[PDB]
């Protein structure tokens, strides 16, 4: 998360605005690329072409 | 309580959240402070232009990429600190311009990977990287030259 | 203020331990006991102006 | 605006040309160093 916060912006209001997103992501137990990829795949529909 | 294993503040220049109770430099200032005030040798990291003003010496070349690797040992360039803070790098006939890179505040350590054996290697940290330099051709000089 | 774990770079959270309250990481055992007071002022902007009306 | 100070010689080296890697930790401020943490293993694919 430190990378993402550094990478969005280091101004105080920036972290203030971005805090709810971090709280939301910590609400779920996503801490690994595998977990988030699984979550996305669940949220991705079979728009079969 | 341990003073060196503390938690971090977001601002790197103000990392020390709790107490025991910054200027932005230019090449002329940087080299002046690191030579005159301090005699200690320092590790720098610089980005050269894509191609150097030379030709690969019998390296099977087409004006291909003449990088730092293709050159040889010995004196290779001259660094001139001009008045009014101007800093240049005379590299023979051409004069590159040297500037501050982005001031990285995180940890950059220059290591050596000495593959002494096929399955053994010497990880040799050499020193921290404090400043980053950028070298670019003075295209204005090249243009008004011709 | 948003504190991040030096051990692994994740966002530290606040919790209560046994001796005192600690900042803790949800991925690694890095914890930091809150040894003394810590504050995070916001200084929200106030309602400065009043703006009576009826001018020309 | 002459080169008023420190006409500096610049040299090239090749002793560690193939042995030199630059490691940077984006998450670790330069304040803290890994010089005190005893390392255990280092696996590399050249
Ligand atoms: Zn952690």
């Amino acid at each position: 998360d430190q990378e993402i916060v550094q990478m969005i912006g280091t101004e105080e209001h920036v972290m203030a605005a971005f805090g709810p997103s971090l709280e939301e992501c910590q609400k779920a137990q996503i801490f690994t690329q595998m977990q988030a990829l699984k979550y996305i795949g669940n949220k991705v529909r079979r728009q079969r072409m | 309580i341990i003073n060196i294993k503390k938690e971090k503040r977001e601002t790197d220049e103000e990392t020390k959240q709790i107490l025991r109770m910054l200027p932005k430099d230019v090449s002329v200032a940087e080299l002046l402070r690191e030579l005159s005030l301090t005699k200690e040798e320092e590790l720098l990291f610089l980005q050269l232009p894509d191609t150097l003003p030379g030709q690969p010496p019998t390296q099977d070349i087409a004006e291909n990429a003449c990088t730092l690797a293709d050159l040889t040992e010995g004196q290779v360039g001259k660094l001139l600190i001009r008045k009014s803070g101007r800093v240049q790098l005379l590299l023979g006939k051409v004069t590159l311009d040297v500037t501050m890179g982005t001031a990285c505040s995180f940890l950059q350590e220059l290591v050596s990977v000495g593959l002494g054996d096929s399955r053994t290697g010497e990880m040799t940290v050499l020193g921290h990287v404090k400043h980053k330099l950028v070298c670019s051709p003075d295209f204005e000089s090249l243009l008004d030259h011709k | 203020m948003l504190l991040f774990c030096p051990g692994c770079g994740n966002g530290l959270i606040v919790e209560e331990g046994q001796r005192c309250h600690r900042f803790a990481c949800n991925t690694c055992p890095y914890v930091h006991n809150i040894t003394r007071k810590v504050t995070n002022r916001k200084y929200p902007k106030l309602k400065e102006v009043d703006d009576v009306l009826g001018g020309a | 605006d002459d080169p008023v100070v420190q006409e500096i010689d610049v040299y090239l080296a090749k002793s560690l040309a193939e042995k030199l890697y630059l490691f940077q930790y984006p998450v670790r401020p330069a304040s803290m160093t890994y010089d005190d943490i005893p390392h255990l293993s280092a696996k590399i694919k050249p």
